[PDB]
């Protein structure tokens, strides 16, 4: 029993390793770039005689004023990395059917958005390209997945200028001759900023959608990328921590296949051998988006689009998003591996045994758990579906529920909405998820630490 | 006099228990902390 | 043999909460909640006036509500004698109505002490103690009567108490230039007295992109102390189906749950005269009855809704007089109540099948064999549970406003257990036997009295665990 302090030594070298390597990614001014980049925007308001900020729109003038003032006033301080980019989609005119009692007075109609229903049709004024009606793959775009609905890459787009005299000049055209007309469903503005002296650049995408029944609703993404600005000071440790980390993963790799390919026939027969995988297959492909992101990052490094075309740097994001997403998962997955190392104590083998035999029924009362949480979760929201704004939707019920358990309850507008049936809903949550199915997770662990304690005590001291 | 000795002798298991949560709470803090943040 | 009966009645069920989800996803949509959300805060949220910070959701005085109604309701109701758009796109069907009720002076009785200092009073509001004698410059209808059967109307049920269909009306017109003039007047010839206890507006609108109706109720209440209480509905209605092919599918599906509800009607009837009295005790045929009842009555509901739609009809050829849909926005969220109590009970059925394999039937015949207990305890808990909200509703019972009322005091003391709570004004409410509540409240719920319910279920879940166990191994 060496070998058990030999795969210690080496988890710790490469725990160590990886928390190095993890906490190189967790720079100051990657956060606080965003912090300050949506607050340059999104908050101050429009140019004079009103307090509404982006976040706060409320109607098309306003979203005209912005576009006009609050805009053209963050974007040029008294780089752009290209051009800024406005789009617009919109729908068709007679794309529903009016009621023929409801006539006379109501002479058209405009369908929600849909791309069955989306119009491709010349404006009135046409000399300009924001006026023809373009493909999705001519404007290199995929989709947005937005609140309301999700939206095409398609549309009317005009790419902006580079100054406060070619650029406001076009919004003033557009706001004289009606650009956003009934018709309007969504508008985009597209661009990235480069302005940090340390590479760090953002890119960023704002949504103004309309929807079917008035109003505005604003939606925003900013996102960060990387560069390699390497130096002597702590750039070269990290290179060596990154190939370190390679080598690591590859003699663990050489490792379990020796194992899985030499004896027993069979490899995935524990827990301890079904997670080393798991967490070699994500680092691998880590190791392989990292690579490619660095490669695609690489050729970019332009700064001289010189304001004749507009650069696309989503397929970059995306990529980003998920080598974070993966990199979070896999560094989890490492520190959990640790319980393996500590399990074989006086006192903690009695607990590990005691969560280990009971998994099955712990799983059985979590499937009843879930049934009747998601049952509660339909009711509420077919009950308070278009009042609470906490309710609002499936995904925010069920957090909403969630939350309730924690002893967040607002419970405000609850009652308001509903007086009878609403604190039927509540009292009743309450008392049959924390007095009766709360108390059946700690009935079968003591009852498994009982039987278990039970067998090791008529074993170990009878022997 | 049983108040005492129940809690001296479970005193290793109560803290075994805060040692495997504290391990499981940082680890889910470090998952917490760049996934979105 | 056994598995074909349970296959038979597996699929069946499947098919069931196949046609009741299609039919619940059908009725709820997200385009219904911005609709709402935009057209709440359009009246509720916008002040009265340019220079004044209060909204209609912080009305403090009867000046504030003749400064409502010449201002943020008109900006927000007309939006600029052609039709009127709310948001450019939400027609407003015919003109609004805005409605009184009040109380006759001497009403109640003045003991004898002071009866040469006070002259006048008018008690709270009641039907038996209803104004209906013209006052003022009894012109037209908003100075006389109008009872109940000749205006179409009914209760409301609002805070205070609950007001009749009658009273004072009057019908304003399409455009702002004279709506103004009519309020102008109304508020010249003083129009709210001492003696009024409510007050109603009501309108609708249209919005054609997506069919759906919205009705709208505003109320503000005059207590006998003085002062106003706001109150306000906004029900998207939708009356006019049957133009698209996803309401004829919907109307299919319905069909087919008819069909379902007659057949279970009938398989039910059949196993009743079987065991008679002695069908009642499974909680899984105590359970099929309620949902058989629940369904039979939202199907009434639905065809008595649908089939009234006589006051639609008539406003159609009649584009410039009130619409009366409180009728149909009542039915509809009864409706709606129905259809969401006999989803959760129609989904909470799945463990009729879902429990057949180990470590499945052990958890409900640990829940199956406590429910006695549990009740039996629960009894003691809830005594002493209604025992603190009456001490606290008699001491904190005028002050705190958590527990002005009964419901007030059991909500509050069960969302005192979730740890939300103020304790800042209990404290100051009542100085002693306002922390003696506090303390020993959580002192015997918190320490004693939530943990036998655990003990209970720990206690027989090993029960049936050992006795399983020993059933198996030892055959
Ligand atoms: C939309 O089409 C209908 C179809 O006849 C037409 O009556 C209406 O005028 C059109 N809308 C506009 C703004 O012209
Ligand atoms: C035609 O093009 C000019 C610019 O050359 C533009 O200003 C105008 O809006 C276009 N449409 C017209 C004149 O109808
Ligand atoms: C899309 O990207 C290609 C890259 O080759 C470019 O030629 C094209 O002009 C782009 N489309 C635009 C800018 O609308
Ligand atoms: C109310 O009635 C009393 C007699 O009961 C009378 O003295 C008083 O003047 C009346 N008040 C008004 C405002 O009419
Ligand atoms: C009452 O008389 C007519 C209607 O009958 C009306 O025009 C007039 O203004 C009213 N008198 C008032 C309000 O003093
Ligand atoms: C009440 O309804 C009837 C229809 O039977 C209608 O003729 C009458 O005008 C209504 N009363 C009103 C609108 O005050």
């Amino acid at each position: 029993l060496k070998s058990v302090l030999r795969e210690l030594v080496t988890y710790l070298l490469f725990l160590i390793v990886l928390c190095i390597l993890t906490y190189g990614m967790m720079s100051s001014n990657v956060y606080y770039y965003t912090r300050m980049m949506s607050q340059l925007f999104l908050d101050t308001p429009v140019s004079k005689t009103e307090k509404t900020n982006f976040k706060t729109l409320s109607s098309m003038e306003d979203f005209w004023k912005f576009t006009e003032g609050s805009l053209l006033d963050g974007l040029y301080w008294k780089l752009l990395l290209g051009v800024p980019r406005i789009r617009q989609l919109r729908v068709r005119n007679g794309s529903c059917s009016i009621p023929q009692d409801l006539r006379d007075e109501i002479k058209e109609c405009y369908d929600v958005y849909s791309v069955s229903s989306e119009d491709r049709a010349p404006f009135g004024p046409r000399n300009g390209t924001a006026w023809i009606y373009t493909s999705e793959k001519d404007l290199n775009g995929s989709s947005h997945w937005g609140i309301i609905a999700t939206y095409s890459g398609a549309g009317y787009y005009l790419d902006l200028s580079r100054t406060r005299e070619e650029t406001a000049a076009q919004v003033a055209s557009l706001k004289k001759n009606v650009w956003l007309d009934r018709g309007t469903r969504a508008t985009f503005i597209d661009f990235s900023v480069y302005n940090a002296n340390i590479n760090l650049f953002c890119v960023v995408r704002l949504l103004v959608e309309f929807p079917a029944t008035g109003g505005v609703i604003p939606s925003w993404q900013f996102q960060p990328l990387k560069l390699i600005r390497y130096v002597t000071t702590f750039d070269f440790f990290l290179a060596a921590c990154e190939i370190i980390f390679c080598f690591f993963i590859f003699y663990y790799v050489v490792e379990e296949i020796l194992e899985i390919r030499i004896h027993k026939l069979h490899y995935f027969r524990s827990f301890w051998n079904c997670l080393d995988v798991v967490i070699v297959v994500l680092s691998v492909v880590a190791i392989g988006i990292n690579i490619y992101r660095t490669s695609n990052v690489e050729v970019l490094l332009q700064f001289l689009e010189d304001q004749n075309t507009f650069p696309n740097f989503e397929h970059l994001a995306y990529w980003q998003i998920q080598f974070n997403n993966i990199a979070a998962v896999t560094v989890f997955f490492v520190w959990i591996k640790l319980f393996k190392f500590i399990n074989f104590n006086r006192t903690m083998s009695q607990l590990s045994t005691t969560m280990s035999r009971c998994a099955k029924d712990l799983f059985g009362f979590a499937i009843m758990f879930f049934i009747i949480f998601l049952a509660y979760a339909q009711l509420a929201y077919l009950v308070f579906g278009t009042q609470v704004d906490d309710f609002s939707t499936f995904q925010e019920c069920i957090f909403t529920q969630f939350r309730i358990i924690l002893g967040d309850i607002n419970f405000a507008e609850i009652e308001e909405a509903n007086r009878v049936l609403g604190p039927i809903y509540f009292t009743t949550f309450v008392f049959f998820m924390f007095f009766i199915l709360l108390n059946m997770f700690l009935a079968i662990i003591n009852d498994t630490y009982s039987e278990v304690k039970s067998d090791l005590a008529q074993q170990k001291a009878e022997m | 006099s049983v108040f005492g000795k129940t809690l001296c002798r479970a005193l290793p298991e109560l803290l075994g228990v805060t040692l495997g949560l504290v391990v499981l709470g940082v680890a889910y803090a470090q998952l917490a902390i760049l996934l979105v943040s």
